[PDB]
């Protein structure tokens, strides 16, 4: 019964988690990049 | 479509987005085209791949 009590820990099941979205919030955010060139929208250029 | 320079393609729909009289597209996170306001009616509408 007292096991409850210490839940209400998974910090290495929010980790995955935060791993995975941080990922892919960066691969996005990379195609605003010039990279040296003129412009990023494949259509601008 | 074409929006006074903006090249692109998708769905035109009618949103409920308000740009302020100074506000022509708002982008939305990771820095993409999300709405845009007519040329010469100043209507809001989404746009979607
Ligand atoms: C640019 O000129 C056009 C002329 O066709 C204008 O369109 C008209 O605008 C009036 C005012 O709202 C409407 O009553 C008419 O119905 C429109 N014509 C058509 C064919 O729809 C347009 O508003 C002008 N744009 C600007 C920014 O002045």
């Amino acid at each position: 019964g007292k096991i409850q009590d210490s839940l209400s820990a998974l910090g290495k099941l929010q980790d995955v988690v935060n791993h995975n979205a941080q990922a892919l919030n960066t691969l996005v955010k990379q195609l605003s990049s010039k990279f040296g060139a003129i412009s990023s929208v494949l259509n601008d250029i | 479509f074409n929006f006074n320079g903006l090249t692109g393609t998708g769905v035109l729909t009618e949103s409920n987005k308000k740009f302020l009289p100074f506000q022509q597209f708002g982008r939305d996170i990771a820095d993409t085209t999300d709405a845009v306001r007519d040329p010469q009616t100043l209507e809001i509408l989404d746009i979607t791949p």
